RNA sequence: UAAGGGCAGACGGUGGAUGCCUAGGCUCUCGGAGGCGAAGAAGGACGUGAUAAGCUGCGAAAAGCUGCGGGAAUCGGCACAUACGAAUUGAUCCGCAGAUAUCCGAAUGGGGCAACCCGUCAGGCCCCUGACACAUGAAUUUUCAUGAGCGAACGCGGGGAACUGAAACAUCUCAUUACCCGUAGGAGAAGAAAACAAGUGAUUCCCUCAGUAGUGGCGAGCGAACGGGGAUUAGCCCAAACCGGCUUUGAGUCGGGGUAAUAGCUUCGUAGAUAUAGGAGAACCUACUGGAAAGUAUGGCCGAAGAGCAUGAAAGCUGCGUAUCCGACAUAUCCCUGAGUAGCGCGGGACACGAAUCCUGUGUGAAUGGCGGGGCCCAUCCCGUAAGGCUAAAUACUCCCGAGAGACCGAUAGUGAACCAGU
RNA sequence: UGUAGGUAUAAGUAACGAUAAAGGGGGCGAGAACCCCCCUCGCCGAAAGACCAAGGAUUCCUGAUCAACGCUAAUCGGAUCAGGGUUAGUCGGGGCCUAAGGAUAAGCCGAAUGGCGAUCCGAUGGAAGAACCGGUUAAUAUUCCGGUACUGAUA
RNA sequence: GAAAACCCGCUGUUACCCGUACCGUAAACCGACACAGGUGGUUGGGUUGAGUAUACUAAGGCGCUCG
């Protein structure tokens, strides 16, 4: 049975990466909210 | 000072007992072969023939405190196997 | 060497001593890893002295 | 950013009001168009996006004076 | 804050199990405000064999508020103040006799 | 006979309640300050230690470098450590001023999957390196300053719901709220009568007027102003007539800076202080109990000091302190009179007001004592002088810094977080 | 059918995850059905053998340990701690080129935030210059060593 | 029944960067599990057969972590 999560690093960074968040105004809104909450990880670019 | 420390180990001892013109250094991860070569010439006054390099990432480790557990990492480094000209040692 | 002695240099012998001390510190750093030194505080001393020399050279160049 | 370059008029927000006093949001739009004008003072042709009220002001006080007044009022740019 | 005792001074224990005993200050632990007085507050420490082990007798620190500087006139464990007698330099003097402590 | 079981007591186990405790919260008061950033921010990555770094600090000069002032014996940050060194020739530590400050990020040489890849031109080394420059938009004249991004609340502006209430619901309400977006300052906005009124005299804020006048499927609801009492108190500057100079254009029309002067009535002919380190700073013995006195009992002493915290139990006289007095090498702070105007028609909006006042999408359109207002419209009367602008104070708020407080909490409480917590 | 923590009951019960299968002799050990060596047996064999990529990220090798983890025990382990280990001019990728699509220039549209719009970016495609036989580790090999070569710049 | 780059006629000194361990029809990936599932491409000996079907079996790997 195929499950919902099928990993792909290129797709992950294209969809949720730091540059894609910075591209639009609402992505920068998301980044500002996460910084205000104080999250240790800001985007999926942080994980390794 | 890109060179950090020499490599003392069984593999290095075996290769030096075999060839005797080969020496292993641990250097900064961003130093390429030309600068590793110039640096060893400066630090030891020898002529260098060839350089082989490989990048190592740090080992992941488990720091143990009184309450629980923390996840940490060691620093990354670069290995540099150095071949001197036939006739010289370190 | 001390702060007063370093400040009592001539900005050319000081530079020559700067490169000499840098090379010496690299040699001691390489040697201490192979053989653990009896008094490793010489490394801290040499590092601080290099920082002091660069500070004095920057002071002389800027003013 | 469709604004009359001579008068500064822009679209207004108001209501459609039915007979039963139902109120629905609406826009009152400017009677805006692009027109080519002969500027006599510089002997040139200039295309202006203006309203009919701006055209009335131009026909009243001349095109050069209207352009200068609009520039001093900040409408022209 | 500067302390009322220092290493190399002779002090007297004014409170505790060693009340009324004088000794020499060996080390001062400024962070926890305790000092080691020679020969006083002995403890028996059990040590495993390492660099034969055994039962070592040693000195345990005393809180500095339980120590007073000995008067160099009668040894009565006075209080001290500070003044500028020595050419204007701040020095410690005893309050019971007025003599400086050197 | 008790295989087992029931009840009680004693003693255990498990579990972590309760009591006692805590600087970790909560709510405020007073005084400051109200931004950081292209000289590269907020926030991150990667490094950096004698011994791996999880935090902290710092940046290839990397738990750190220099000078001046303070100060006097230990110090080399923390997660229960040893070594090895530094230091009275004055370390460590504190105040002020400096040096260095990798990579990403508005990111700005071009790209990019953030912390990476690839370049050009001038030099210097020597295929490879370290050090320069190389973005874009607006004033501006290619030299120059300014801007971009982030960030608590408070301000102003552009858009703008619905659940709900009306015991259904559509006018109405919720509400010019939530939310989205743009943009300032230490405050902002407003402000000097084409005003209220039936004498007062610019704005703003507080108490009243008053749940009144009004408004409203006259339902649910909404809801002033005048006047009075206070806080604070402040008024000015242009355009034109007019007088000169210059350029341009066809004696004369413009456009420039200068003078002249703007109205309920005119005009023209401060350094000492404070702050950011510091210095001094009174006065206790004996006995008892106790593991240990600060407790008890005697007996003394200080008090411009009987706040507090620590010390082997509860201390005015043990320590740090407290009352009081003293102290800074720098560095900061203190004739003319506003025209697509007034007014008007159509459709809408804001005003307490669901059609007098004010605003305008659309179409029109004057006057130069005139004009406007006093709740439909006319006349008399009264008040004012639109179509130009600026302006402190009294008012709103707290990310932050300093000093304090509580008939506020005490670890399932109090912040989600007293600890490894936005983990 | 309230919330957190702790502890019960059902109960020493269900179950211990493909019916491909095991027996014996030695070793080490305090302790062995299960660990190591040998003999015999059985299962797969267009695989349940051998490789490339995605994805994972030290699980790889060695020495200590058997607390927790492993559906039993364990002297064993993909478990804990420490040490070690990945070597390229020729392999793969990237540096070069463009597709879908994306971001933009000149311009266009639009309360704001913004939406469009041909050069640039963008592989899953095109171009890539260029070998090998033998040895060799506990763990790497077309990468290290010895022989035979090739290919591109530069003086 | 792509495009563009590109390609045609118009004797020394050298050789830079990243990956390379290990799993990978799986106990190491996606399924909370040492889970009877899912996961693109290559190779895949002998006898039998039309066959890469089927049965047996080399090389190699296993007997599926309670008896
Ligand atoms: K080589
Ligand atoms: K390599
Ligand atoms: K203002
Ligand atoms: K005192
Ligand atoms: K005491
Ligand atoms: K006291
Ligand atoms: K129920
Ligand atoms: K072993
Ligand atoms: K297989
Ligand atoms: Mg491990
Ligand atoms: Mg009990
Ligand atoms: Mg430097
Ligand atoms: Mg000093
Ligand atoms: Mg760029
Ligand atoms: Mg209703
Ligand atoms: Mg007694
Ligand atoms: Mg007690
Ligand atoms: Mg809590
Ligand atoms: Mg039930
Ligand atoms: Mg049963
Ligand atoms: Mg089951
Ligand atoms: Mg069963
Ligand atoms: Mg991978
Ligand atoms: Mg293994
Ligand atoms: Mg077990
Ligand atoms: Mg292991
Ligand atoms: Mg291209
Ligand atoms: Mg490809
Ligand atoms: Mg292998
Ligand atoms: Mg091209
Ligand atoms: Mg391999
Ligand atoms: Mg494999
Ligand atoms: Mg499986
Ligand atoms: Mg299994
Ligand atoms: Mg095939
Ligand atoms: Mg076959
Ligand atoms: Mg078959
Ligand atoms: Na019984
Ligand atoms: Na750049
Ligand atoms: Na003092
Ligand atoms: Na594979």
């Amino acid at each position: 049975m195929k499950r919902t999560y099928q990993p792909s690093n290129r797709k992950r960074l294209n969809k949720h990466g730091f540059r894609s968040r910075m591209a639009t105004a609402n992505g920068r809104r998301v980044l500002a909210a996460r910084r205000a909450k104080g999250r240790a990880k800001l985007t999926v670019s942080d994980e390794f | 000072g890109i060179i950090i420390k020499p490599i003392i180990s069984e593999k290095m001892t075996a290769v030096t007992e075999k060839m005797s013109e080969r020496y292993g250094f641990r250097v900064s991860p961003n130093a390429n072969k030309i600068e590793i070569k110039k640096a060893v010439e400066a630090m030891y006054n020898v002529k260098v023939e060839d350089v082989n390099t490989m990048r190592y990432d740090g080992k992941r480790k488990n720091r143990y405190t009184k309450s629980g557990l923390i996840r940490g990492k060691e620093a990354s480094f670069k290995k540099a196997i150095v071949t001197l000209k036939k006739g010289e040692t370190i | 060497m001390k702060i007063a002695e370093i400040k009592e240099l001539a900005t050319k012998e000081l530079q020559e001593r700067l490169d000499a001390e840098v090379a010496a510190y690299d040699q001691m750093r390489i040697n201490h890893a192979v053989s653990p030194l009896d008094s490793p505080a010489k490394l801290k001393h040499q590092r601080r002295m290099i920082a002091q020399m660069k500070t004095v050279l920057r002071q002389r160049e800027l003013n | 950013s469709k604004i009359c370059q001579i008068t500064g008029k822009k679209a207004m927000v108001g209501n459609n009001v039915s007979h039963s006093k139902r109120r629905t949001k609406r826009v009152f739009d400017v009677n805006l168009f692009r027109k080519k004008f002969y500027w006599v003072e510089q002997d040139c042709w200039v295309v202006l996006r203006i309203s009919a009220a701006g055209l009335r002001l131009i026909n009243k006080i001349g095109l050069d004076a209207a352009i200068k007044r609009a520039a001093e009022k900040g409408f022209l740019n | 804050s500067k302390l009322h005792i220092k290493k190399g001074d002779t002090v007297m224990v004014i409170s505790g199990e060693d009340k009324g005993h004088s000794g020499r200050v060996l080390e001062v632990l400024v962070k926890e405000q305790r000092a080691i007085v020679e020969g006083l507050n002995m403890i028996k420490k059990h040590a495993k064999p390492s660099a034969q082990g055994g039962i070592i007798s040693k000195e345990a620190p005393i809180h500095i508020s339980n120590l007073n500087v000995v008067d160099p006139k009668t040894g009565k464990a006075t209080r001290i103040g500070r003044r500028l007698n020595e050419n204007g330099k701040l020095v410690r003097y005893a309050k019971k006799s007025g003599e400086e402590i050197k």
